[PDB]
RNA sequence: UGGAGGUAAAGCUACUGAAUGUAUGAUGGCGCCACCUAGGCGUACUGAAUACAAUUAAACUCUGAAUGCCAUUUAUUUUA
RNA sequence: CGGUCGCCUCCUAAAAGGUAACGGAGGCGUACAAAGGUACCUUCAGUACGGUUGGAAAUCGUAUGUAGAGUGUAAUGGUGUAAGGGUGCUUGACUGUGAGACAUACAGGUCGAACAGGUGAGAAAUCAGGUCAUAGUGAUCCGGUGGUCCAGUAUGGAAUGG
RNA sequence: UUUGGUGCCCAUGUCGCUGUGGAAACACCUGGUUCCAUUUCGAACCCAGCAGUUAAGCACAGUGGAGCCGAAUGUAGCUGUUUCAGUGAGAAUAGGAAAGCACCAAGC
């Protein structure tokens, strides 16, 4: 469960997924990559599923990178909460995923297992992935 | 931390920067600069940024750095400054304290006519 | 609210004039100070008045 | 059921003081008047212009108005009143 | 500066073996005050 | 001082051929020493400090000036705004009578002179003398503080750089090891 | 046409926080010795600082628009 | 039921100003006879090296360092020859005013050139009508205190008012 | 034109490195007996003189090391109407850069 080890203010407002790519937008530690194609909210959660089923599906050799990270935090008001007397507790940490943004990366082991273990990957986030190779 | 000269500039960006600050009626600013071995005099006009009087030890031909001398100096600049039809005038030390050699050529100004 | 405003009266008239703040805790000794005055029309020295 | 809920803490705010520019370049100004007000001198006072006791730019002669960049990487500015200067 | 109660008098110093005698300002006895050890009169700064 | 007639005459002939410089006021001049007896316990015994300043006028001829910290520190029961340590700047004619002084007369008295040299200056041409004693300095009486310190005689020099200040130590023969 | 500004955007070796990998690495944990105190040789590992490459922000800014706002110049229109 | 009720600072506030919510963070109901006014002088914190007590860190010397220092305070803005530090003399922390403006439903608030009187600093020019700036505050009525060139219920006082 | 002083400017003006220079001036320098001064030191401030001096500072030539500035193309955001026309950043880059504009006094 990735998470900050301090922040200045807890309830801060939700930043936006609507736009274009913003960094992290090409492959650049390893040389295939996980690119989202649909701006959405993901959570640390998430990420601890994806990475621990690529991780599972890696070898011996295989090296990783984890570019996005979950900054942010959002909150939600407790169950049976009628509006109003102020905002909610802060409950769980999200990264903010752009349209174009290289999520995952992979790299050091052959070229079958990389795509299988990328494609494990995607099927745990709800933004549509697509694989992208590195300029040489 | 640094030689006397470049404390000298540094007191005279000081007095500079208040006189163009408070001068209002714009009169011309005599500022006298004093060395070891001599000291010479301009009257620089902030409005239009030139001199309009100058007076030196170089010019008057004495071996200066006397309090003797300080007068003739003031003398002389003051004797410019009426031919000018200037007479209400700023006088800024170039940095150094009023005293001695800047006391006489300041007060050789004021007994011939001078407004400061 | 707290009070530590004090007086200053001239010492020719007897008159108040001045309103003033002054510290008793940390300042004991009486204010003594030197101001104009409307009806002497020059300064003179004003006291602390109760 | 309502099931009761909290209270908030923080619900103050102060008046907003009104500052910014009061006088734009061009216009045409008498003796007294204000030019800026702000907190701390966001913008340097030149000739021909006064300050206060709450760092405000007020003129001291008639004239046009006019701002000028200055100081290092031009990041502050100044302000003067260029006099009529009709001269016939 | 001056104007002090502390003045700064030359005062000469003598030594044993090697008389020695330095003058040097100091605020004390106008006379010729015997140092047992002064410089000379060290293993260290001369004599190996 | 007639040694000092001689530091002009000596100094200028040995430094000027030892190393060819241009002009002879190239060579290294000495400045001021610094003289800096600082106690803490004037934050207690405040009694004890002015003592302490009237043996350093004794000593020099300049009375000390006492100097502020910058800062506060509880576990040194420091404060702001307290007078912690004096300090004295000789110079002209009088600094060369204490550093004559201290060679000759006050110095070679010391308990054990061994001596300290090479590792002391620091890097820019300065060096520090730590004394363990005040007792050894002729100009105190016995009757002195229910404390007793040692001093932080410092040196400074023209030169930036070490190795010229160390030949003016020995054009000097400041008696060091070695140096 | 002139000007005020600090948003969108962008950037984090230009600060404040958050923060990824590589390399050199303070630091501790961990040992094995000697020494009871000054320490030493490797550390399954933690990670200061620096360099390279890459990130995040309503209450971050070394930067940074358009629109909008104020005024003036010219043309036209209405007696508001 | 709990919470709040006035004022000040930031964000939301969408680069003029203004803009709400039981939206997100904080403070204030002061402090200073010097932390005011003036003249003069002066300039970080930290870090590196070198040095008795003295230690990671008290003080000293040199160098480096462009603000991370200070500016009484909650933040914002400003300010490194300044508005920060020190010293000397002082009390303008004045009297009577006040053209012209900001912002405002009103009541109130904010800035202020300039004039007259008499002062303080300074050689003088100049500056001083409280502080680097913004919170530190409460109408009217009623009564009390000091002064007063006004009234004093026939007249002189007094009472009682102005 | 060159040297010295100063104002305007506020790094394409800096920090640093390597050399050259002084005729006049600028500077270090020589002393504290005078005026003046140190929260203590003629260090500084202030005096009266130029013996020595080109290390400094200062002034010139080189130095693209650090710092600074930065084109065109392209792109992100904006305005309209389009699903295309203007507006056009930031970052990055070729690269520039060893200041510049005026006044005065002296030999020129
Ligand atoms: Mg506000
Ligand atoms: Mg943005
Ligand atoms: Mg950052
Ligand atoms: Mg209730
Ligand atoms: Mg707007
Ligand atoms: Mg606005
Ligand atoms: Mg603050
Ligand atoms: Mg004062
Ligand atoms: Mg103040
Ligand atoms: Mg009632
Ligand atoms: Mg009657
Ligand atoms: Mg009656
Ligand atoms: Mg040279
Ligand atoms: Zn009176
Ligand atoms: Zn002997």
């Amino acid at each position: 469960m990735l998470q900050p080890k301090r922040t200045k203010y807890r309830k801060p407002h939700n930043v936006s997924y609507e736009g274009k790519a913003k960094g992290n937008s090409y492959v650049a530690f390893g040389e295939y990559g996980l690119v989202a194609t649909k701006g959405n909210w993901i959570d640390a959660r998430a990420i601890e599923s994806a990475r621990i089923a690529i991780s599972k599906c890696l070898g011996k050799t295989g090296k990783m990178w984890i570019r996005i990270f979950p900054h942010m935090s959002k909150t939600k008001k407790p169950l049976e909460v009628r509006m109003g007397s102020g905002k909610g507790n802060p409950e769980f940490w999200v990264a903010v995923v752009k349209q174009g943004t290289v999520m995952f990366e992979v790299a050091n082991i052959p070229e079958s297992q990389m795509i299988k273990a990328l494609t494990r990957a995607g099927h745990k986030l709800p933004v549509t992935w697509k694989i992208l190779k590195r300029e040489e | 931390m640094k030689t006397r000269t470049e404390q000298r500039r540094l007191r005279h960006k000081r007095i500079v920067k208040k006189i163009r600050a408070t001068n209002h009626d714009n009169r011309v600013v005599l500022m006298v600069i004093k060395s070891l071995n001599h000291i010479s005099v301009q009257a620089w006009d902030f409005s239009q940024n030139i001199v309009l009087a100058s007076s030196s030890s170089l010019a008057l031909k004495l071996k200066n750095g006397n309090k003797d001398n300080a007068k003739l100096v003031g003398q002389d600049i003051a004797d410019k400054l009426v031919k000018l039809k200037l007479t209400n005038v700023v006088f800024d030390t170039g940095g150094s304290k009023y005293h001695g050699r800047i006391a006489a050529l300041a007060e050789a100004a004021r007994e011939r006519g001078l407004n400061f | 609210a707290v009070k530590r405003s004090t007086r200053l009266g001239c010492n020719d008239c007897r008159e108040i004039n001045y309103l003033t703040f002054k510290n008793v805790k940390k300042n004991p000794e009486k204010l003594a100070l030197n101001k104009f005055c409307s009806r002497c029309r020059k300064v003179v020295v004003h006291k602390e008045v109760k | 059921s309502k099931k009761g809920v909290g209270s908030t803490k923080n619900g103050r705010d102060s008046h907003a003081k009104r500052l910014g520019a009061k006088k734009a370049d061009g216009q045409m100004i008498r003796t007294g008047q204000i030019i800026y007000r702000q907190r701390g001198t966001r913008v340097y006072p030149g000739v021909n212009v006064g300050l206060g006791s709450d760092d405000t730019l007020f003129a001291l002669s008639d004239g046009l108005v006019k701002y000028q960049k200055f100081g290092p990487k031009q990041g502050k500015t100044r302000v003067s009143v260029v006099k009529h200067k009709l001269d016939a | 500066k001056k104007d002090f109660h502390f003045p700064s008098q030359s005062v000469s110093f003598k030594c044993a073996s090697c008389s020695n005698s330095f003058t040097i300002e100091s605020t004390l006895k106008q006379k010729e005050i015997t140092i047992d050890i002064c410089g000379k009169c060290h293993p260290f700064y001369i004599g190996e | 001082n007639n040694l000092k007639a001689h530091y002009q005459k000596t100094i200028a002939k040995e430094l000027q051929k030892s190393f060819a410089f241009s002009s002879i006021m190239q060579v290294p001049r000495l400045e001021k020493i610094v003289i800096n007896m600082g106690v803490g316990d004037a934050i207690r015994d405040s009694k004890f400090l002015e003592s302490a300043l009237n043996e350093l006028h004794l000593i020099s001829g300049q009375k000390p000036v006492a100097t502020k910290a910058k800062n506060a520190i509880s576990t040194y029961k420091l404060r702001a705004g307290q007078l912690i340590g004096c300090k004295v700047t000789l110079r002209g004619e009088r600094m060369w009578a204490f550093l004559e002084k201290l060679i000759y007369v006050a110095l070679p008295r010391v308990r054990d002179f061994r001596g300290l040299s090479l590792k002391s200056f620091d890097g820019r041409g300065n060096y520090t003398i730590g004394i363990k004693e005040q007792i050894i300095f002729p100009e105190i009486v016995y009757d002195d503080i229910k404390r007793i310190r040692g001093f932080d005689v410092t040196l400074v020099t023209s030169t930036n750089k070490d190795s010229e200040a160390l030949a003016l130590l020995r054009a000097l023969n400041l008696p060091l090891v070695k140096g």
